[PDB]
């Protein structure tokens, strides 16, 4: 519940991450950063820094569970949380995240009352 | 207050247009025979963009509309689909299209029925053309329907009881939410903190307790009558 948290926006798509980002504003959240792809991303998470990768599932160079796998094969990157977004709640989507080791997932358009809860659920099971 | 999307919708409305700008853009520059892979990857994102946000307003004509674009336009970029100029044709026609049926959003109107169907239909056909006629060789020649029709009709009577144990105040509600995503409770105990539910083996145990595992932990978790 870090009003702060650095949301690694994922996405290739602007509007969205703007709403995503006036309704963490009406929710009080203001702290977000944009990417646009899995190697950007993983060139970006090379760098360091992410705490909270609000990954939509789907991107260009390498995607969302690649990134997630190549992150677990790896030793420094192994254990980010992924709040994998997706446009719908699925279940293998749900498991793959979770056999190759995904955090949770979401379910955009949201009312700032609506990601509110799940944003909580997560922060809650990480310990966090 | 209330999150109205009548107007979500103008950053919508703006950001599409631009990227149908420079979808018909690239369109134009690209060479057939030899895409260049930056250009190929910036039709593609904005046709995924476009899709998402259409998707996240309900704007089903345009979703669909751009779904299809998008496949082929993966297909291309993976070297999968070969280009020519027809298909470049049929993605600008797709552009086009896509305008007018955003245009009509934009007057909270109903995109022509037409187009629609005549668009879908012709990207369709290609994406059948691309395709060699099915695949090689005859698959799933056995592999389909295995172990014949069961003797009862969904295990005899091993569901397996799942127990979960100890939840939160609204954790009974919403767990009872969760589960929901990735199974059905029947014999829905609410318990004041509990939720015991029969389950029915249609995932691992191995892999139920990997998703429960999103809010839940493997001991939480018994498997039991």
């Amino acid at each position: 519940a870090d009003k702060e948290l650095k949301f690694l926006v994922v996405d290739d798509f602007s509007t969205m991450r703007r709403i995503v980002r006036n309704l963490l504003k009406e929710l009080g959240f203001n702290n977000v950063e944009e990417a646009e792809d899995g190697v950007d991303a993983l060139n970006k998470l090379q760098a360091g820094g992410y705490g909270f990768v609000i990954s939509d599932w789907n991107m260009p160079n390498m995607d969302g569970l690649e990134l997630l796998k190549t992150i677990r094969a790896d030793g420094a990157m192994s254990a980010l949380p992924v709040l994998m977004v997706t446009a719908e709640a699925k279940k293998e989507n749900i498991i793959a995240a979770a056999q190759a080791g995904a955090s949770g997932y979401v379910v955009k358009p949201f009312t700032a009352a609506t990601l509110e809860e799940k944003l909580n659920k997560i922060f809650e099971k990480l310990g966090m | 207050m209330s999150m109205d999307i009548s107007d979500f919708y103008q950053t919508f409305f703006d950001e599409a247009d631009e990227l149908l700008a420079d979808m018909e853009q690239h369109l134009l520059d690209l060479v057939p025979e030899s895409p260049d892979a930056e250009q190929l990857n910036a039709i593609f994102r904005a046709a995924h963009s476009i899709k998402g946000g259409a998707g996240t307003f309900g704007f089903t004509i345009l979703q669909e509309t751009t779904h299809l674009m998008e496949n082929l336009l993966d297909e291309a970029r993976r070297g999968e689909m070969q280009l020519n100029t027809d298909i470049i044709n049929l993605f600008l026609e797709t552009k086009d299209i896509m305008q007018e049926q955003l245009d009509a959003y934009k007057n909270s109107e109903e995109p022509d029925a037409a187009s629609f169907e005549y668009i879908c239909n012709a990207l369709r056909q290609l994406a059948l053309e691309a395709k060699g006629e099915t695949p090689s060789a005859v698959t799933r020649l056995s592999v389909v329907a295995k172990s014949e029709p069961q003797d009862e009709q969904s295990r005899s009577q091993s569901p397996r009881r799942i127990i979960l144990s100890r939840l939160k105040a609204g954790e009974v509600d919403l767990l009872e939410e969760e589960l929901g995503h990735l199974t059905t409770l029947t014999d829905v105990v609410k318990g004041a903190d509990s939720l015991s539910a029969i389950l029915p083996g249609d995932i691992a145990e191995d892999d139920i307790t990997a998703v429960l595992c999103f809010v839940i932990e493997a001991d939480q978790i018994t498997f039991e009558t």
